[PDB]
């Protein structure tokens, strides 16, 4: 669910 | 310190940008990337302030805390009466489309076909038909369901680049910005209408403004809407009027994008740009139209008829709503 891609 | 600076995903867009920059007296000025994601990043890092954002995209941007500022409206139907910034956006529609000729190719035998996309991570190119793919094969392994596709974006040695044409000069195979000649709405349907494709995932608009002399451009200037026809769930063909009845989803509106902390500049400014610049702008066409780019759908779709404020002040997840956003996720445990 839980991060950003970068 | 009013200034806003727009990220422009690859060259064509740069230029568009830096003739809006011009006309506007650096109230907007240009940063440029070759990739949406790099612009995000842009963004991120403060570097850019916005830029306008597929639904797909707006899922990156969001899960990195990057929030909707105004969208993309189109001309509708119901609610006449309310100004175009002012009324509720009614999304588009998802569809997928091969030719007429091409017999019998249905949504049931679309396995082992050659598949043409918008780009990887933009909804009706990519997350609404890949995602009911998965969803309908119970496997995960995407990458070999078409026998080749084009899918800017994708590793471009991959099968899912190997449809994809590059440039002018044959470069950038497959990158995702709008110097790969099959990238987008209009690149898609081009590799459908060329036959590259057996089937191309766009929205109902790109097969409409780019047949029946919609389009003079050179690949589209002589196509006939009657040569196309949309897939349909239940395994159905049907014509191209259709698409209330024949669609894979209602997808949301494209969406410009910033940072939390400059939304409230951005949107301002973007207000009074449109009114110089958009639809029947004071400027447009006599020196510039934000709204057009000869089809390429550069900054902007062309079909744009004004950026319009956001009901509810939403969040991401509000503004693509919670089917999408399920939908996203799902989909995202693949990969
Ligand atoms: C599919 O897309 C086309 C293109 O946007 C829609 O046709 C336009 O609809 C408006 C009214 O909403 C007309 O004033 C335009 O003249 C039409 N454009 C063209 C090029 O014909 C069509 O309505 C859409 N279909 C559905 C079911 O949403
Ligand atoms: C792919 O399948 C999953 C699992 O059925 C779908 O996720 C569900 O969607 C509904 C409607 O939004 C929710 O009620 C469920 O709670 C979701 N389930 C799970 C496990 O997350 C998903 O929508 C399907 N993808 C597509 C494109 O239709
Ligand atoms: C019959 C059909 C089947 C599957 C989807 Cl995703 C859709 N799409 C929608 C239609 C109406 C309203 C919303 C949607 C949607 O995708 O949220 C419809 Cl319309
Ligand atoms: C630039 O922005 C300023 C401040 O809002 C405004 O006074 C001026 O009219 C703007 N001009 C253009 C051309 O965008
Ligand atoms: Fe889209
Ligand atoms: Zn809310």
């Amino acid at each position: 669910l839980e991060a950003c891609a970068f | 310190y009013t200034r806003v600076v727009w990220c422009a995903v690859g060259p064509e867009e740069q230029k568009k940008c830096q003739q809006w920059s011009q006309q506007s007296g650096q109230n907007v000025t240009c940063a440029t990337a070759s990739t949406t994601d790099d612009c995000i990043v842009l963004v991120l890092k403060g570097e850019a302030d916005a830029l306008n954002l597929d639904g797909g995209y707006i899922y990156t941007a969001g899960k990195c805390g990057l929030v909707p500022v105004l969208a993309e409206n189109r001309k509708s139907s119901k609610h006449s009466s309310l100004d175009c910034v002012l009324r509720p956006t009614e999304g588009y529609l998802a569809v997928a489309v091969v030719k007429k000729a091409n017999e019998g190719l249905t949504w049931n035998s679309l396995k082992d076909k050659k598949s043409c996309h918008t780009a990887v991570d933009r909804t009706a190119g990519w997350n609404i038909p890949m995602g009911l793919i998965v969803n309908q094969t119970g496997s995960c392994a995407f990458d070999e369901f078409f026998s080749q596709s084009c899918a800017p974006g994708a590793d471009p040695k991959s099968r899912l680049c190997a449809l994809c044409a590059g440039d002018d000069q044959g470069l950038d195979k497959c990158v995702p910005n709008s110097k790969e000649k099959y990238y987008g709405y209009t690149g898609a349907f081009r590799c459908l209408a060329e036959d590259v494709g057996d089937v191309a995932f766009v929205k109902n608009d790109t097969v409409w403004e780019n047949t029946n002399g919609e389009s003079t451009a050179d690949w589209a200037k002589n196509l006939k809407r009657e040569d196309f026809r949309l897939l349909c769930l239940d395994g159905t063909r049907k014509p191209v009027t259709e698409a209330q009845s024949c669609h894979l989803a209602v997808a949301p509106n494209h969406a410009v994008v910033s940072r939390s902390d400059r939304a409230a500049h951005v949107e301002q400014v973007l207000l009074h740009q449109q009114a110089l610049f958009g639809k029947n702008g004071k400027n447009c066409p006599d020196k510039f139209c934000l709204f057009k780019s000869e089809t390429k759908n550069l900054l902007f779709n062309d079909n744009t008829e004004c950026l319009a404020k956001l009901g509810g002040r939403p969040t991401y997840e509000e503004y693509l709503g919670t089917e999408y956003v399920t939908a996203i996720a799902n989909l995202k445990k693949c990969s």
